Formats: C-alpha cells, structure tokens, sequence
C-alpha cells in the first residue's frame, strides 16, 4: 500500500565504515630532493 | 545475492563544492626536525541532508592525520558537498546512490584538496588511494538484497 | 645619523608556507538563495615568536568574512607563517622587520591560499587589497612629504 | 600625510586569473620502474600587455622541468595571468613593477597550479622557495633610523 | 577476439594519473567583458597501453572547448590516465572493459582536473554529468550494417 | 611594568589605513549553464 509518508529518503548513509586505513598504493614516492643547488636569497 | 531492479531512472548533478576546508600544522616549525616518512592516519565519514523532494545533499568528509615518531608533522581535512537530484529509484536503489554512487563523484574533489593544503605545508605529497565506497556499502551491509520499483499502474 | 651601513643586520627567508587554514561555508547549499552581494570584510593580524637564537617565526593571520548582514556567505582565514632569522638591527628597523617586511612577504601567499579556497567553495573570487605595510609606516613615521626612489643595479 | 608624491605608486589588483596550464608526464607509467631522483630545472619569464590606460596585464610563465635524464618525470607549465592598474610611476620603475613585483603577486598562484599538477600524475610534490628580485632593492637601501624604545603602558 | 562470460577475473585499481593537461584562454580578459554563459563542446577520445600481462593503463581524453559567441571563452584537455589490473578476461569483453567501463572510473577524475583549472581560470565551474559507456556499448552490438574499426595505442 | 621593559618587538602601527573592496565588473558565472544536455545516460 502507497505509505505516503516514508517517500525516496529510507536511507540517509552517515558513516562509510572505512576499517583498512592506508596512505597509497604500496610504493614509498616520498622523496625528492636537488631543490635549489645554492643558498636563500640575501 | 543482487536484487538490484534495474530502471531507466533520472540523475542530475545540480552543484558540487567545497563545504568546508581544515589544515592544522600545530608542530609547523618543529616538523623539519622529523626525518622519516609521516605514520598517515586517514578518516572517511559521510553527514547527508534531503534539501527538497526529490533533491538531497551529501557531503562526503575526509580526515587526515600524521605524526612522525610519537609526536604529530600535520593535520587536514576536506568537506567536499554536493547537490544531487534523483527520480525513477527507490528503497535499495535509492539507497545506493547516495550511499555509493555521490561518494564516487565527491572524492577526486575531497582527495585532490588535501594534497593541494599539503602543496602550502612546503612538505612531501599526501594523495589518497582510490576507495571503493560501492564494495564497502556491500560491506556495511555484507551483501546487495534489497529489490524495489513497483508498477503502481493507476488510471 | 645615516651613514652608519655596517655589516650587522642577518636576515634569511628560511621558510614561507600555511601554518593554519580554515574554510568555513556553513550556508554553502544555502547561498543559492540569497543575493550574490556580501560585506567583503578584511581582517589583518601580525606575530613574532623565536624558535632558536635570533630565529622568530612571524605568522599572519589574514581572515576574509563575506556576510550580508546576518547571513554569511562564507569565511575564509589563513596563518601564513614563515622562519625569518633576523638580528643585527634595533627599535625602529626590527618592529619594521617583523611587523611590516615580513607579513607583506607573508600577504602574496596568504592572499593565494584564501582565494583557491573561494573558488572550490564554488565563490566569486576574492582579492586581497595590496596594504603597503613599510611604506606607510615611514610615511607616518615623519616622510609625509618625502619620496625614495631605488636605484636599479645590476649585481 | 601630504600625497603629493609617487613613491606610494597607484597600484590595484582588478583579477588574478591562469591564461594556461599544461602537464605532461610521457614516462607516467615508468614511475614505477623510475628512482625517486630526478634535479628539478626551474625557469621563469614574465611578460607585459597594455589592455587601457594604466592597465597593464603581466604573464608570469613557470616552467618545471623533473628529470633524472632521458628517464624524465615529468614538464609542467602555467602561464599565470593578472589584469593591474600600474600608475604614478613610468619607465624602468614601471619595468621594476611588471618585471618583477606583480609577477611576484601571480607566483603564489602559479606554484600552487604546477604542484597540484604534479599530484595529479602522482610524482613527489616539490614547493619551489620565494625569490624576491622586487625586494632586494629594500633589502640593498637601508633608511636611516635606528633606534627605538620607549612603548610600556599609557594606563 | 572471445566472447567471455565469467565473473571469476580479477579487476582492481592500481592507480589514477594525468599523462597529461591543458587549459588554454587565448581571449581570457575580453570573454570576461562578455557578460553570458559559454557554449561548452564535449570532445571525447580514449587510448589504451599494456604495461604487463593481465596489467593495462588506459587514458581518457576529457577536451573541453568552450566558446562565447564567434570567439573562443576557455580551452581545455585532460588525458587522464589509470592503471587496472584486468585479469579472467580478455577479447571483446576486453575491449568493452578497458574501453568503456575503465575510462567511466577516469571520469569523476577528468572532470575535476578541468574544473579545478577553470575555477583558477576564474571561469565558471565546470561540472560534466556522468556518462556510462558500458550500457551505449550494450546497444553498439546489435546497431552494426558493416564495418568496424578503433584505435587504441599510447606509451 | 613602570620602570625599564622595551621588547625586540614593540611595533606601534597606530596608523592602520587601507581600501577594503576591489571589485567592481561582477560578471554572472558562479556554475556554468549551457553545459552538456538533460540526457545523462545510466
């Protein structure tokens, strides 16, 4: 029977229960260096 | 296990944007005495709104931690929201598309904006990997049974 | 009293980058509404603080309000702080340094890092009025009528 | 405060904006195979265009070239824009100006753009440290004054 | 070329990249005097690359070229690329999995490079509406009188 | 304090004065209309 009064909102989704914390796909791209081959600007 | 009753539907993007922006460096001049790379903590939470009939807002939150040794590097966190417009679905199908479907279009938003607060820190690249909000809403409820969208043929 | 350049003064721009920034639309769905003219509300705050010997790290606290009356559109605030290792001048020059210099070397990024976040928020752009910190304060200071020009050398 | 001279100069920011952005990454999928070393070549141009009068629009172009040696990283340009009333000064203070002081103003923008460029094809994210040729001329002339004191309390 | 019908095959998502970008406003201060929403035409291309056995990247071409009236407003292309390990299935199965369902992944990606480089631009935000390719290619075998012929190839 | 303090840092500044607003063409974008159709296939 139409139940008007459940309507499109039976779900509201407040959470994304996230349980496999990582940082990135399994390769350390964290390094880089040869910035600036003199001294700070006097 | 699906139950997924297919239909032509209508989907509308009306507005996507940045809520709200956070980026905390509470040990900024003391972070270039931390040479290691930084133990990342990442935090995904959605908060959703119905705006009108019709027509909701989800806003997808991402937190972010890091520390290196037993003392914090830095700290951000993006709030990328969006209006969204839907009408044919219901039940499960409605269901999937704010809790699956919304996520997916607000995370390259959400995840790119951490990393450009990263670029004004003058520190190493934080990008997020690509997370499968769809597999995970199979997660949240182990698996897709739901069916819907009844031929209420009235004349 | 003018010709007394010794080699005492040490300043280095040692770093320069976002402390702390902030983003807050809390009527973001919401300004779809409302009419596309807020109060464009300029805040301007300087700090000096020092890490090591004669090192201070001076922050600038640059935070842009937009409300038209009662209903804000949004706020934006960014602590540009940077390392500057500075000693060898006093009084006058030293409050010059970290009070006028050092923020106006702050307030290019500053003003950067605030409107990249107004354009996510899916914002008109917002500018940050170029406030001539060292040069108004020697107007004030007694060359109310003066002008120094810079010869242009090579190296 | 008698402004009856031009050493304040009638300068206002109209609208910062990206003409161009590009990126290219042809070794993208060797950064696998690829070590993390690569020299980051910096270039810089700044150029100038008369839109009216007194408005003058500047282009700070930025290129970063990363690069191991053949085995590249990856180009990536941004040639930054920004519409700029220069008035009250002419000439070589004129060339002071839009060669290196409203450049100085679009650099933020345009070092922000490459590096979330560089996110965006995934290599390490690198902020390339302020140079001030506009500023060096206040860092050469010295004022005359000196010496300070005497602040306490006026209660 | 094999039909291939089994759900056994793995399928994940290694990583997202742009091989390349561009966004090009040859007119960038003068479409700003014209006051009118730009008409946007949507260019699509796509491209293919095997990286390893069962491991293939793929690119989605994004190109953006606006203009108001006679005369161009904005310019802009996204080759966005992404590695999928595709594994269980190989032929035409193949050619709709990597050239339909793996360039529909790159899409939320594409669209927010080119809406990120607008909003710099100052222009106003770019939002593309999601397009799925698999179901048009569900058609596509059944709408053939003759031929056939694609490209897909890129280092 | 009454008697001898004077910081590295004093910095009066009671001369506080600058603009406020710049801008003055303000063009209707925000979100661009005319962008792609009402189709959006599923």
């Amino acid at each position: 029977d139409k139940a008007f009064q459940d309507k499109l909102y039976p779900f509201t989704w407040d959470a994304v229960r996230y349980n496999g914390k990582l940082i990135a796909y399994p390769i350390a791209v964290e390094a880089l260096s040869l910035i600036y081959n003199k001294d700070l600007l006097p | 296990m699906s139950e997924q009753n297919n239909t032509e539907m209508t989907f509308q993007i009306q507005r996507i944007y940045t809520k709200d922006i956070s980026f905390e460096a509470p040990n900024a001049p003391h972070v270039f005495q931390k040479d290691w790379q930084p133990e990342v903590k990442l935090d995904l939470d959605t908060a959703s709104s119905q705006l009108a009939d019709d027509v909701y807002e989800v806003v997808l939150r991402v937190t972010v931690t890091a520390s290196l040794g037993e003392e914090t590097a830095f700290l951000c966190e993006v709030q990328q929201g969006g209006i969204f417009s839907i009408a044919g679905i219901e039940g499960t199908q409605m269901a999937h598309c704010l809790g699956a479907y919304c996520p997916n279009i607000l995370f390259p938003y959400a995840r790119e904006c951490i990393t450009s607060m990263v670029s004004r820190g003058t520190f190493p690249q934080l990008n997020l990997a690509p997370v499968n909000f769809d597999a995970l809403f199979m997660n949240y409820l182990q698996q897709q049974a739901g069916e819907g969208t009844e031929e209420h043929q009235d004349a």
